[PDB]
């Protein structure tokens, strides 16, 4: 199916994760109650500049509006290739218009790989040969869209998340959207701000009682989306089979990464708390099982697992959706009724996903 | 012990130094007491929360809200909420070579701005009364303040979190007696609270 | 007396800590609540008083960013500077009956209005003819803005 | 009964689903109490564009006030069925406007152009070659049957649904469509406060601040077909065909959401609850929630209960007596509206008329 | 300089849409505010400012209607322009005393008195005279006005 749908539940102390304008923790009120949460773009940049991702994914597409950083950086790398002017006349026409070194500025920020950069300087022989007026280029790669895609297998980042141009030539040959539509991240149940102190000193003194609810760490509910087919088109039309490759990175990447110096709460006993992958004709995210809940017991993880596969029981049966779907649980709860394959652990998951469900 | 919500007319609250002094006027000699701004400046004056050995006594410029006399009982490895504004720093001599009185170098207290630093100050600080069990370390601007009459300046950090009781006493302590530098100018008062 | 353009530079030269918090701030009297105001403001001055409220709105005007307003000296050729009508109506962003309900508004509801509308547009302008427009902010300067815009985009 | 009512509660997480000129979430006052709101428009432009409704439904109509990219698209999509001056003739007598290849074009407003239309009309324009009528002439035959040119509509359906307002060229006497699809605005069914998310874009050679406003709420869609209208728009098509087109509309409501800031704010969520009633007169269930429902255990539990109860009022007050079914995923179970455990069940009861 | 009477044409072709802005509105201030009428009045015109009042007190007369006020050449044998007070006179409709009323008012009342009674009146004049006279709108007009008036009046009787 050309959807695949990642869910994960992965805990952690709500801490430092991601900050407001005044350096409080990024919150939202889901349910009427007050969650933490972490911004997409947080999950996403953690994952970009991952250590994982730049051993299994490949090298991280660098955003900047500093252009005179950038034709250094671009002249040292590509300076094999014969000339620097030819470079700084691509820059010129992809983004207009760049002089030595100097501080001009691009319009805003946006993604640049290396990769297509040098397949640009590749293309600009066409200059000399017709010789072609930059406009006529223009409508003679317009013709060809595809063919600079495929310089997005370094640089997926990209193809992932998508990049818009404002100006220059990028406008025309650079419109890149999808392929991954990714939740910003939401805990399963209350934690609690702005506590009246006031009133919070009456329940305090016992005095003579000496008597609550149990501590708690964290638990985030992660949700991610990716189209296959937008991805094949966003890499240049490529293997199905790969773009799949690239999904369990993701979903690895998902189930695993924390931002700002922290890790899982349960790192080191396991891979991943919750994760399930479902494969779908539609987008579909399980929000809303946490909407209600969740009141602890014990601890947060066991019942929002639980919480979760009810909810996916009653959507998976009310909106008849027969799909490809996989969990890895090591909590024992009541597990799914429907058609879900259970994974002992997540690179089995991550196997399963490669080969399209199977 | 007493804990209570004051306000401040905002004529005698505009420098961060005038606010103890008009706390001061509460009573009743060296301080007894530690408070928390609120909310810096409204209509009406500045919102603070008053932790003290006295009843506060109503004045022209200070005004009390209300008051609780509170006696703390704590239990022991029972996990809590806690604030506390605290000016975490670090006492050094000195990048520039500038020296004052007795004529030898001059020392400098300077902000720990890296959150790694500021928790370990804070589970250090508290030590074996309580376990940090978990902390958010929130930036909070500098603040600044007149005299009198000299120039200064306090970067705060507000540490908002749970934390475990392994010592009472220690812990009650800590509270009446607050933690870390510029207790002064609104910091270090421990606010504890239930789950 | 009156207020210089010195305090558009001395906006542009704060540190960041103290325009955070003036930014930080959903109307202007609330502007008057925070320190870093006073303190901006001591110097032009706070207060005459009679300069109070135009240094509010300038103040709660420049709040929106660093390069939100961009100071552009007058062209020996136009006689004036370009304006905050031309501006806005220039950059093509702003949509008039934004500008209208504008013309429409009331006390604070006016500025809050207004300062989303210039961090949409980031303008260019010519720094005192905004400070001379809200130092009276009559119905007449008002009338003047909608003039501005709706003449220059026909132009 | 004529009139199809279908009612939705749907629950989203964190999204700005819908925004202004300024980006600033939609919204509407209701009962005194804010609620974010998504435009009929945008759900209605949702359904035509998305995925289910070309599988279903077919063909989405081109909305533009660009004739000469129009010109170009005919001449490329009939060019092969037509002659090149044909299709100049027919679009000059349908908008009213010249054609010199002059790459401007100039529409008064932005009109639904369905294909199939046209090409109806070219079939028209040809028996021009029989006589030539004056184009005057041709309007009187044409005036005469209205009906000819609604069966060409069955291609394009969404403007039978939504409808079209003609200004100009031969559209004013002939392409005037109304009904027969009425759809509210999108509301939360309680009060939501507008979180700020403050985000930055991170310079790797190196501070810039932006903000965006999202919401997390529960949100109530009501809408209304009136299937005489729709088998009058469709060229009198079956009340039997015209009850499938419904369905489709009933399935595309419980499941379609705009898709504005998705990649970011993935709010892909299906319906909690829909209820469908067959009725003489329209109905909304808006009133169930003027008094803005309090969060219980959340929003949407107490949410479906006040819509339950709501319309158990008006229906003892009201005396109405109609076809009824309602899904949920929560059992209280009405007093007396028939229960579909799945959408497909709805969705058949549907289409056998609610029986 | 001065307006010419391209004004009155320039009223005379605007599009319903605008014209439907100007003509909705209760006082000549109310009209500064809508866009409509600085679009309009740009040629004439705003900003030299000498004659921003003539315009607002021009374009609020005209504002009445789209042939409220008709615009008629003085004839070769008159050799003058029908005016005004004879204008309002000769149709009849007009009772004399909410005319004295007219010369009693004072700012923007006189103004919204006059609108209301070229509606009413629906009056032939030479546009120019009421023009010149509401440039100035001095005593002497507003008393030139009611003399015109009764005299008319009279001579019809």
């Amino acid at each position: 199916s050309n959807f695949i749908n990642i869910h994960v539940l992965i805990s952690h102390s709500p801490s430092c994760l991601n900050r407001d304008d005044m350096n409080m923790q990024k919150d939202a009120i889901f349910g009427g109650k007050r969650r933490v949460r972490i911004s997409s773009q947080s999950l996403k940049r953690a994952m970009r500049k991952s250590g994982y991702y730049a051993q299994n994914i490949g090298e991280s597409s660098l955003r900047t509006i500093h252009l005179a950083q950038l034709r250094d950086v671009l002249r040292q790398k590509l300076g094999e290739r014969f000339d620097q002017k030819i470079i700084d006349k691509t820059l010129a026409l992809l983004s207009g218009k760049s002089v030595d070194e100097e501080k001009i500025s691009a319009d805003a920020v946006t993604p640049w790989v290396v990769g297509e950069i040098a397949w640009f300087c590749e293309q600009v022989a066409k200059a000399e040969a017709d010789n072609l007026d930059d406009k006529k280029l223009l409508k003679v790669l317009k013709e060809d869209i595809a063919a600079i895609r495929v310089n997005l297998q370094q640089g997926v980042d990209i193809a992932l998340s998508g990049r818009m141009a404002t100006s220059g030539m990028m406008t025309e040959l650079g419109k890149v959207d999808g392929a991954m539509s990714i939740a910003h991240a939401i805990t399963t149940h209350q934690v609690d701000s702005d506590i009246d102190w006031f009133t919070a000193v009456d329940d305090l003194q016992e005095q003579g009682s000496a008597h609550t609810q149990e501590f708690s760490s964290g638990v985030f509910y992660r949700y991610a989306n990716i189209n296959l087919a937008q991805l094949q088109e966003n890499l240049g039309g490529a293997s199905r089979e790969q773009a799949l490759e690239i999904a369990t990175h993701v979903v690895h990447m998902l189930a695993t990464e924390v931002p700002g110096a922290k890790q899982r709460t349960y790192a080191a006993f396991n891979p991943a708390d919750m994760v399930m992958v479902n494969f779908s004709d539609m987008p579909l995210s399980m929000a809303n099982a946490f909407e209600k809940a969740v009141k602890a017991k014990d601890g947060f993880l066991q019942p929002s697992i639980q919480a979760f596969n009810q909810y996916w029981d009653r959507v998976a049966n009310g909106y008849g959706l027969n799909g490809a779907a996989a969990q890895f649980s090591l909590s024992d709860v009541d597990p799914i009724t429907a058609q879900v394959k259970q994974m002992p652990t997540l690179e089995q998951l991550k196997s399963w996903v490669r080969n399209n469900g199977e | 012990m007493y804990l209570s919500k004051v306000i401040i007319a905002r004529a005698w609250s505009r420098d961060l130094y005038q606010l103890h002094q008009g706390l001061w006027h509460l009573f009743p000699a060296a301080r007894d007491f530690l408070f928390h701004v609120e909310k810096r400046n409204t209509p009406e004056g500045c919102h603070v929360l008053l932790q003290s050995a006295q009843m506060p006594v109503s004045t022209a410029v200070a005004t009390v809200i209300k008051t609780k006399q509170v006696e703390f009982q704590l239990q022991v490895g029972v996990p809590l909420y806690f604030r506390l504004r605290a000016n975490p720093i670090k006492t050094i001599l000195d990048n520039q070579k500038r020296l004052d009185s007795k004529g030898n170098i001059k020392r400098c207290r300077v902000p720990l701005i890296k959150e790694a630093e500021q928790i370990a100050w804070l589970q250090r600080k508290l030590g074996n009364a309580a376990r940090v069990e978990d902390v958010h370390p929130i930036s909070e601007r500098p603040q600044y303040f007149s005299g009198d009459g000299k120039s200064g300046k306090i970067q705060t950090v507000c540490f908002e979190g749970v934390l475990t009781i392994n010592d009472a006493p220690a812990l009650i302590d800590l509270v009446q007696q607050g933690i870390g530098p510029a207790k002064s100018m609104g910091c270090g008062l421990l606010s504890l609270a239930p789950l | 007396e009156i207020d210089a353009m010195a305090l558009y530079r001395a906006w542009q030269q704060l540190d960041n800590g103290s325009c955070a918090q003036i930014r930080r701030v959903s109307e202007p009297d609330e502007l008057r609540d925070i320190p870093a105001f006073y303190r901006l403001v001591q110097p032009f001055g706070w207060e005459n008083p009679r300069h109070q409220q135009a240094l509010l709105r300038m103040v709660f005007c420049l709040s929106a960013g660093k390069n939100v307003i961009r100071h552009q000296d007058k062209k020996s050729e136009q006689t004036t500077g370009i304006s905050l009508g031309r501006a806005l109506a220039n950059s093509g962003r702003i949509n008039e009956r934004r500008i209208f309900q504008l013309i429409r508004a009331d006390r604070t509801a006016d500025m809050v209005q207004l300062r989303r509308l210039l961090t949409h547009a980031e303008p260019v302008l010519d720094w005192p003819l905004m400070a001379r427009m809200l130092t009276w902010w009559g119905k007449r300067e008002r009338q003047q803005l909608l003039e501005d815009f709706v003449l220059t985009t026909n132009k």
